[PDB]
């Protein structure tokens, strides 16, 4: 964190989104046989 | 017989913990508040954690002589960097950690 | 003496394992060795360098994933020797080499070096107290509970089919050509790559076999489809992009019964079976023919056991009942046999002890084979 | 000989420095060389030739500045020495050329002659005892948590992407355009002559720096605001003046996301860091585009992460979720990690000795050079 220490350089941007992001959103079988008669 | 280490913890965490404890809930950072915050706090912390390596650093780059020494003495000696690093590693783990 | 038989099933695709007794393997991973590509840059990265099972599957892209086994022939041992290893690790099995024989599954007609070496590196490395090498058909038809009947299997690299008889193995009758599993999905890449979508990584064709296992069917008529175009279903890639297949889906898996397509003058699977059928006793043609049971996991595409029928139906002799097996279990066919075979009190005959091999060597176990 | 190491962030903008283990770099003062320009007559004025940060920053009028490094690329060895005695020297740091270790940042791909050149310069004139070069990359990630990640930094004069999962970086997805800060203030400053406002001397130009650190924005849409030929918001010049802008508060800064207005054919940076993502692996894709760090001062402009979502959403594949952490040191992020990684002790395994270069030269920088 260390508020002060970003109150004293200058570059640092408050009140803006930190984080930008995209919206969100919420085997066979057996005994296959054939006879033959 | 190679020495063991507790490594401390800050009291208001395990004050904290324990009022977590008290109910059946999980601790987490979020408990602490307008806590977190404090720089002195997260200060006190840093020198804590710091000590923390200081002191595991003192046992992970122990090690012996294998020329001279009795046999048994290595032997030993590598059954007790295990239990030691064991019980460290369990502390290490810990919720409060 | 020891404590529980460790059924080790190997394949050159998949290996699995797990006590005996058990009831399904309980530890199953691909049978490859990713080591990492790029460059260790940062600190606290990804420590240690050969990676296997679900962290070499996770961080798939950093991975160089290779095979030390193809064609159920180890290439490299040295690989082998980690992938043992860390079967036996925390992450798997939390035991010791020391007390558990080895019950170890390996495919017909392999080299002599391939038993010989692999016992060597159990009973030296591993210094299990017995081992014991088996064939993979006999625990197929050891699971299904019957006794009399062919095998066909298909696993990872290779295909072959044993005609039993109450538990004896025929040995002159086990047909067995190269063309499983991995190869269909290496010449998929390439019907892939024909398609326009190129995936050459190493790490990539690992992606071409999650194609082959979920957009790959069996075409009944082998030519009839191929003459029409198909509604060419879509593919999300883990990317998320998207490819469109079409042709490329039903010919992939064609290979298997015409390894012409790959330049080869081997076999289909249906030949394997005939031929594996007719090189053997005329008085049991027909009870083989009542039982086919099939395992391995290329037997598990759409239409397969269909498609098969009727190319028995065209190779064998008018009005003989053909009877095609396929149990739930075809991936676990070979383990769940591996369990009730090692879970017997015969088992302890019919093992290897580490101190006959000690004694005889590797002729002991060429000896004791079976 | 080592007492907390000097972090040296050399950024072609302003040079951020301090020793290790701080929290905040100490010294920003910006990287340039101001001499005057006026003759001195009157005895008692100012002493010296040469004025460098908070003193060339206050009689700025009075000079004339030239920068030293220009597309992370030194053009000056002389000022650059002593920018660096600058930083030694007692209003800075009081401390001696020979006592402490020296962590000195580059950009990416910088060609050898940099890194050779520096390292004489820290070894001959400066008698650093350990000398160790790193990524302007890897030291966002260090000072934000992750070790997986696309750094995007956009210094004042070079932009690239670098991705980097779990901390291996894949250098030959690193790319690397020489367009930032410089270029969108000298495109301000050609915006201002075409409406009317010019200035051309070298101490002005930090005027129009401060122009478009205080008065521009990136518009979300490239044309909802182009022909709207919106309002003219006035802003206050050092002397008491007025300049009224409109159509160069964001047609300056687009200069980024597309170099065409420049002139030179190139990609924009949305481009730098989407085709850096598709140049890496197929299975790191999704975890890149949740993972994309910003650092440089050139990502603080207004509207800058909205513009770099929707650019990266319309370049990506649909519905992947693309996450853009934005810290707020983004100047500072470079430096931090560096603090972090010198107050490490695998540092001293990392850096390079006097002696080893004495006995090697260049070649053991190229060889630690990742
Ligand atoms: N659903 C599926 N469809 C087609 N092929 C599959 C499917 N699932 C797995 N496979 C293939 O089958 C192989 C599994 O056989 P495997 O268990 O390796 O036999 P073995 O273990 O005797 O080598 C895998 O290589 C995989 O490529
Ligand atoms: N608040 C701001 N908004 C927009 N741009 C800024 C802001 N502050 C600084 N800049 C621009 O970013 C540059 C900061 O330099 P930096 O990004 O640190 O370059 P380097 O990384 O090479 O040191 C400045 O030269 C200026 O061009």
């Amino acid at each position: 964190m260390a508020d002060p220490k970003y109150a004293d350089l200058p570059g640092i941007a408050r009140n803006e989104p930190d984080v930008y992001e995209t919206s969100d959103l919420p085997l066979t079988s057996t005994s296959v046989e054939h006879i033959i008669v | 017989e190679i020495p063991e280490i507790s490594l401390p913890i800050h009291p208001m965490i395990t004050n904290v913990a324990k009022q977590c404890y008290e109910r059946g809930e999980k601790p987490k950072v979020t408990d602490f508040g307008d806590k977190v915050e404090d720089p002195t706090f997260l200060n006190q912390l840093q020198s804590g954690v710091n000590r923390w390596i200081r002191e595991i650093q003192k046992v992970t780059k122990l090690d012996r002589d294998p020329a001279s020494g009795t046999a048994l003495q290595e032997i030993s000696f590598w059954l007790n960097l295990e239990r030691a690093l064991y019980r460290i590693q369990e502390k290490r783990e810990s919720p409060e950690v | 003496i020891a404590n529980q038989p460790v059924v080790i099933d190997n394949g050159s695709g998949v290996i699995k394992a797990g006590f005996a007794g058990d009831q399904i393997p309980k530890y199953c991973f691909p049978n490859y060795v990713g080591r990492p590509k790029h460059v260790r840059v940062m600190a606290g990265a990804l420590e240690g360098d050969i990676f296997i099972g679900p962290k070499a599957e996770e961080h798939r892209g950093l991975l160089s994933i290779r095979y030390p086994m193809e064609h159920g022939i180890v290439k490299d041992w040295n690989d082998m020797e980690r992938i043992w290893q860390y079967v036996y690790s925390k992450d798997q099995l939390q035991t010791f080499s020391e007390e558990h024989p080895v019950l170890l599954t390996e495919a017909p007609l392999n080299p002599r070096k391939n038993r010989e070496r692999a016992a060597e590196v159990f009973f030296e490395t591993f210094n299990v107290p017995a081992l014991f090498i088996s064939m993979q058909a006999v625990l197929s038809l050891y699971a299904t509970g019957r006794t009399t009947g062919v095998v066909l299997d298909s696993g990872d690299g290779v295909t072959h089919a044993v005609p039993i008889y109450e538990g004896f193995a025929m040995p002159h009758s086990i047909m067995r050509i190269d063309i499983a599993g991995r190869d269909v999905s290496r010449f998929l890449r390439l019907y892939l790559r024909k398609e326009g979508y190129d995936f050459h990584s190493s790490s990539e064709f690992e992606i071409v076999k999650a194609i082959k296992e979920r957009a790959c069917y069996l075409s009944i008529n082998p030519q009839k489809d191929e003459t029409l175009e198909t509604e060419k279903a879509q593919y999300y890639l883990p990317d998320g992009s998207t490819i469109e297949i079409g042709p490329s889906r039903f010919r992939a898996p064609e290979l298997l019964f015409r390894p012409d397509l790959i330049g080869e003058e081997s076999e289909g699977i249906h030949e394997v079976l005939v031929f594996a059928i007719q090189k053997s006793d005329m008085d049991l043609r027909r009870t083989l023919f009542s039982n086919i049971v099939l395992s391995g996991g290329s037997t598990l595409f759409k239409g397969f056991g269909d498609r098969l029928l009727s190319e028995v139906k065209k190779l064998a002799p008018k009005d003989v009942k053909i009877r095609i097996s396929a149990p739930q279990e075809r991936l676990y066919s070979t383990w769940i046999g591996g369990s009730i075979l090692a879970s017997l009190d015969t088992f302890k005959k019919m093992w290897v002890s580490k101190k006959e091999y000690e004694e005889d060597g590797a002729r002991s176990i060429h000896r004791k084979t079976f």
